[PDB]
RNA sequence: AAUUUAUUAAUGCAAACAGUACCUAACAAACCCACAGGUCCUAAACUACCAAACCUGCAUUAAAAAUUUCGGUUGGGGCGACCUCGGAGCAGAACCCAACCUCCGAGCAGUACAUGCUAAGACUUCACCAGUCAAAGCGAACUACUAUACUCAAUUGAUCCAAU
RNA sequence: CCGAGCCUGGUGAUAGCUGGUUGUCCAAGAUAGAAUCUUAGUUCAACUUUAAAUUUGCCCACAGAACCCUCUAAAUCCCCUU
RNA sequence: UAGGGAAUAGUUUAAAAAACAGCUGACUUUCAAUCAGCAGAUGGAGGUUCAAUUCCUCCUUCCCUAACCA
């Protein structure tokens, strides 16, 4: 009884693997696309604060929140 | 009593001889002090009257240190021995069938001995007419009192009883002990208002 | 001896054999979800980490 | 009388414990001598005599190993010679 | 799982009790535990005790339940007020509600269920500078920050969420209650529930199914298995003593 | 200094040993009732205190002691400094080579997730321990990212035992 | 002979430390290192001795063994023949 | 490390409020105090629900308790 349900259990989730795999492969591309969007955004907000006022904590804190206030304010319609 | 064991093993010595002992072998380890566990009780069968329990013959468990310091000592209980059992188990007998009477049992006579010293305050309802019947004078033991009676054991004096007064009540206890308890009829007062008047005031 | 940037964690197959690997990540970095060779069904089955075994 | 080890741990010092005894006097009465008796016991010797159904009982089924006392084993020839004469 | 709250549940529970009267024909009732369960037997008996201590025919009959309204998890459960109607509604008329609607259709959704006091700023300005009394308040969410001034007011009596008293539906609370009886609850928090039934006049079958409703109804704030949500049930009438009912079959 | 509280004293619990007490904040708004008070709109549920010492067991805190040790290198010892690992000179060309000799470093980080499995033949820090490189094969990868024992110089810790 | 008496016993205490270790004659026989509370000692190597097995040992001709950097050193390694 | 618990405005608390600080001012020689205003928050992520500080889950930080032996 202990190996057929052992047998029993990896076969049911390896009939699961193949979709599963698909969605990781998707997850990975699109950690790979939001990476480059905080890379352009984050980057171009932070330099142009830090230039301004120092040539920074509280400067990177306030883009670091607008930003995520947009999202929920386009969340909050939803 | 100290329960203890070694914490080396003693080599086995064999048929017929004794274990030869190193002086490892006086290491021990408390397994466990039975005092500290948890007490039972004693099973006695009682010869005379006890308030806890009374009924001779009965078979009652009660604190090791009560029938050793108190029951036992005194010959009001004697111990559950097989032969004692069977003497008090043929008294039964005798009693439910022959020459021997009955005798109440625990709780009778411990009512008994408070209906001997108790008074009935009847407390009764002056804008309605009332006539007091066995069934109605029952209750107010229930309240009053506290004992529960049965509506056939009371005997009431007879009379029919429509004023505030003074009056008798024969009590039969289990049908052998009959007790007659003063009576006392008196217009009725809410528990609120009874014991705010006077319990409150003085 | 030096401050503590990676750490070591457990990773345990999803094919259900039970098979487990250690890998290292940074501590700071979300949990890893790995495709990695299981010998029991022998082929490359995702892994998700479960614990942390130690700090590196 | 023994030894043992300190925090229950073999690689800790080893020591010397004595276990003693919780003793009491009570009072006991004899049927066959009809006489009461001033002894010091345990707790194991009143739970001894009520599984004897008495005194009398736990003296005379109570071999001499274990009774373990010169008074018990004189009040077990006290009462086997009133039952013999 | 505080000390007292549980120790109490635990000490509650082991209070003996005892089927049918004792071999003994007078016995102090100390010396024997609580006896009378059955539910039908006890509605015959406080009309039996109506009888021989004099008084109206028709009384409240006033319940009380230890229910077990805690120990969910670990952390207890909270005391709400889940009102539905019995069976048979006694004779007591109670059409007492607020709700706070202004400019709105639900004003007419209101009333049209039977609505007592309805009204918008106004009726808040009124409760706020002047003395009027509700058993039972609603409000819709559009209201709810003008209604925000009475909070103070009321006491944590305004509506609340926790209490389904807010939402645009208005006849949760608003339509049942007239023909609802609410579950009150404690003060103390020692999980009494006293809530009348029936009057004593009400014919015993019609009180046994009084008594079931409620029991769902109770169960309702907790009807999880995890953990048992009753313990005791004392049937009293106004001037009688209450009556350890055998609720154990009828639970679920 | 590490280890310990058996011992002594104090404290707590248990063990042992008596019983003592059982709990009161209305109010009629209406109606009844000569009063005194009642009907309605609750008159439920609920036990609480609690035995002084001595002795014994188990704990906690002190006192007073007990047992044992107090590394090495070193132009004598102490003081200072040093103690493992790698690169360079001394040691110029196979290997090896010292000084409290001369210099610079290490106690990681980063990328993979087949850094999977297995197996000829070899190297080796002068022993051992440990350490090192590997054809073929299995399974992968692959359609030319100097690709299948990652980059990196050192980047490190035996046995018992413990956790799982 | 009191930094804690004396006697007997455990006791032939232990001592990597010092000293001592008994007839004759012949033979082979000197010294890389590693670790170690280890450097007044040990254990493994190395050297040394005895017995056995079977086969090369030593001496060495060419050819051959790196750039970077300054003494472009005396030499070594490898190696048939003999 | 182990579980338990916790995370609210710059700060400290409450069931989305108050207090202090910042205060912009007014008034005090000065400053405090005082008065009136103004800004200010639900550790992070994901999900349920029309709506989540108030349901759940994982992670970060901290506390608690127990470890931290070999
Ligand atoms: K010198
Ligand atoms: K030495
Ligand atoms: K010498
Ligand atoms: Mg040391
Ligand atoms: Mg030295
Ligand atoms: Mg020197
Ligand atoms: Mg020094
Ligand atoms: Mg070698
Ligand atoms: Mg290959
Ligand atoms: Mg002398
Ligand atoms: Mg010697
Ligand atoms: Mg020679
Ligand atoms: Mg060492
Ligand atoms: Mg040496
Ligand atoms: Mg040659």
């Amino acid at each position: 009884q202990k190996r057929r349900e052992r047998e029993q259990h990896i076969a049911e989730c390896m009939a699961k693997m193949p979709q599963m795999i698909v969605n990781w492969q998707q997850q990975q591309r699109e950690n790979w696309e939001k990476a480059q969007a905080d890379k352009e955004r984050r980057a171009r907000l932070q330099a142009e604060a830090q230039e301004l006022l120092g040539y920074v904590d509280p400067r990177s804190a306030r883009f670091q929140e607008l930003l995520q206030d947009l999202e929920k304010k386009e969340r909050k319609r939803l | 009593t100290v329960i203890v064991e070694r914490w080396w093993k003693v080599p086995l010595a064999g048929e017929g001889r004794k274990p030869r002992l190193h002086r490892r072998h006086r290491v021990y380890k408390l397994v466990e002090d039975t005092k500290h566990r948890p007490k039972e009780n004693l099973e006695l069968i009682l010869t005379q009257s006890v308030e806890n329990v009374g009924v001779r013959g009965d078979l009652v468990s009660v604190k090791k240190s009560l029938g050793r310091n108190r029951l036992l000592p005194q010959g009001l209980a004697v111990y559950a021995s097989p032969e004692n059992k069977k003497l008090f188990e043929e008294e039964k007998l005798l009693r439910q069938e022959g020459k021997l009477e009955k005798i109440q049992t625990k709780a009778g006579e411990a009512t008994v001995k408070f209906l001997k010293s108790c008074r009935l305050e009847v407390g009764m309802k002056n804008n309605v007419k009332w006539e007091l019947n066995p069934e109605i004078v029952a209750r107010h033991f229930f309240k009053n009192l506290g004992v529960v009676v049965a509506p056939h054991t009371l005997k009431l004096p007879e009379e029919p009883i429509t004023r505030w007064g003074e009056y008798w009540c024969e009590v039969t206890v289990n049908g052998l002990d009959t007790v007659r308890v003063p009576m006392s009829v008196v217009n009725f007062e809410k528990p609120k208002t009874k014991r705010y008047k006077y319990w409150l005031a003085q | 001896k030096s401050k503590s940037k990676n750490i070591l964690v457990r990773m345990v197959s999803e094919a259900g054999t039970g098979f487990c690997f250690n890998t290292k990540r940074n501590r700071l970095r979300e949990k890893l979800t790995l495709l990695h060779y299981d010998p029991v069904v022998k082929q490359r089955v995702l892994f998700v980490e479960k614990k942390k075994i130690r700090s590196l | 009388l023994g030894q043992i080890y300190a925090n229950n741990d073999k690689l800790s010092k080893r020591l010397k414990k004595v276990w003693k005894p919780q003793l009491f006097e009570r009072e006991f009465y004899s049927e066959i001598l009809d006489k009461k008796f001033t002894v010091t016991v345990t707790m194991r010797t009143l739970d001894l005599i009520d599984e004897a159904y008495g005194l009398d009982f736990y003296i005379l089924k109570t071999p001499k190993e274990d009774l373990c006392s010169k008074f018990g084993m004189d009040l077990k020839r006290g009462m086997l010679l009133r039952l013999a004469r | 799982t505080p000390d007292e709250k549980k120790d109490e549940i635990e000490k509650i529970k082991a209070y003996p009790y005892m089927e049918g009267e004792p071999e003994d024909d007078v016995y102090l009732k100390r010396l024997y535990p609580r006896q009378i369960y059955e539910v039908e037997k006890a509605v015959h008996l406080l009309k039996k005790f109506q009888i021989l201590d004099f008084t109206s025919p028709k009384q409240s009959v006033y319940l009380d339940l230890t229910l077990d309204m805690a120990l969910g998890k670990k952390k207890n459960v909270e005391p709400f007020t889940s009102v539905l109607s019995l069976p048979y509604p006694f004779a007591s008329e109670i059409n007492k509600v607020a709700v706070f609607t202004e400019n709105a259709s639900e004003v007419k959704i209101a009333e049209e269920n039977g609505a007592a006091f309805a009204g918008g700023t106004s009726l808040i300005q009124k409760i706020w500078d002047d003395e009027i009394v509700a058993d039972f308040y609603v409000a819709v969410p559009e209201i709810m920050p003008e209604l925000n001034r009475l909070r103070k007011k009321l006491n944590k009596k305004y509506p609340k969420l926790s209490r389904n008293s807010i939402g645009r539906d208005i006849p949760k609370m608003l339509e049942l209650f007239k023909n609802g009886h609410e579950i009150k609850v404690d003060e103390e928090r020692e999980n009494f529930l006293q809530t009348k039934i029936a009057t004593l006049d009400m014919s015993s079958d019609q009180i046994a199914a009084n008594l079931q409703a409620v029991i769902n109804e109770v169960c309702r704030h907790r009807p999880l298995n995890l953990g048992p949500f009753v313990v005791r049930a004392f049937l009293r009438s106004s001037t009688s003593e209450g009556l350890l009912l055998k609720i154990d079959p009828l639970l679920p």
